[PDB]
């Protein structure tokens, strides 16, 4: 309880992602504009922009 | 018989194919898709990659 | 450290807004991603260790 600040107890949590072509599951929170047929528009399909 | 007229066509059909295959080879970045370097990295590490 | 746990997190809505607001002397260092852009990228599988 009296150790130096540099030697105080720490806790570490690491997160390892799998950002590849597999079906995404833990997608963050962000809307869902409707779809649109053939037209010069911007798309966002699960990260693919 | 008409092989020297096809060699000039195959050479151009090879340089144009060896050039579209270099758009999917990263040269030290996280990926070869430019739409993914700006969706995972803020704007000062991006300029580096 | 000698025997850690690996939670399988999947099928969720990952809102990383509640993460950076942690106890004092915290670090959000990311090796490959940026902590500010983690809100518009669909993650496939996330693994958490302790």
């Amino acid at each position: 309880p009296t150790y130096g600040v540099g030697h105080q107890p720490y806790r570490v949590v690491v997160l390892s992602f799998e950002l590849l072509h597999a079906p995404a599951t833990v997608c963050g929170p962000k809307k869902s504009t409707n779809l649109v047929k053939n037209k010069c528009v911007n798309f966002n399909f699960n990260g693919l922009k | 018989a008409l092989g020297k007229l096809q060699d000039v066509v195959n050479h151009n059909a090879q340089a144009l194919n060896t050039l579209v295959k270099q758009l999917s080879s990263k040269f030290g970045a996280i990926s070869s898709v430019l739409n993914d370097i700006f969706s995972r990295l803020d704007p000062p590490e991006a300029e580096v990659q | 450290v000698y025997a850690w746990n690996r939670k399988r997190i999947s099928n969720c809505v990952a809102d990383y807004s509640v993460l950076y607001n942690l106890a004092p002397f915290f670090t959000f260092k990311c090796y490959g991603v940026s902590p500010t852009k983690l809100n518009d990228l669909c993650f496939t599988n996330v693994y958490a260790d302790s």
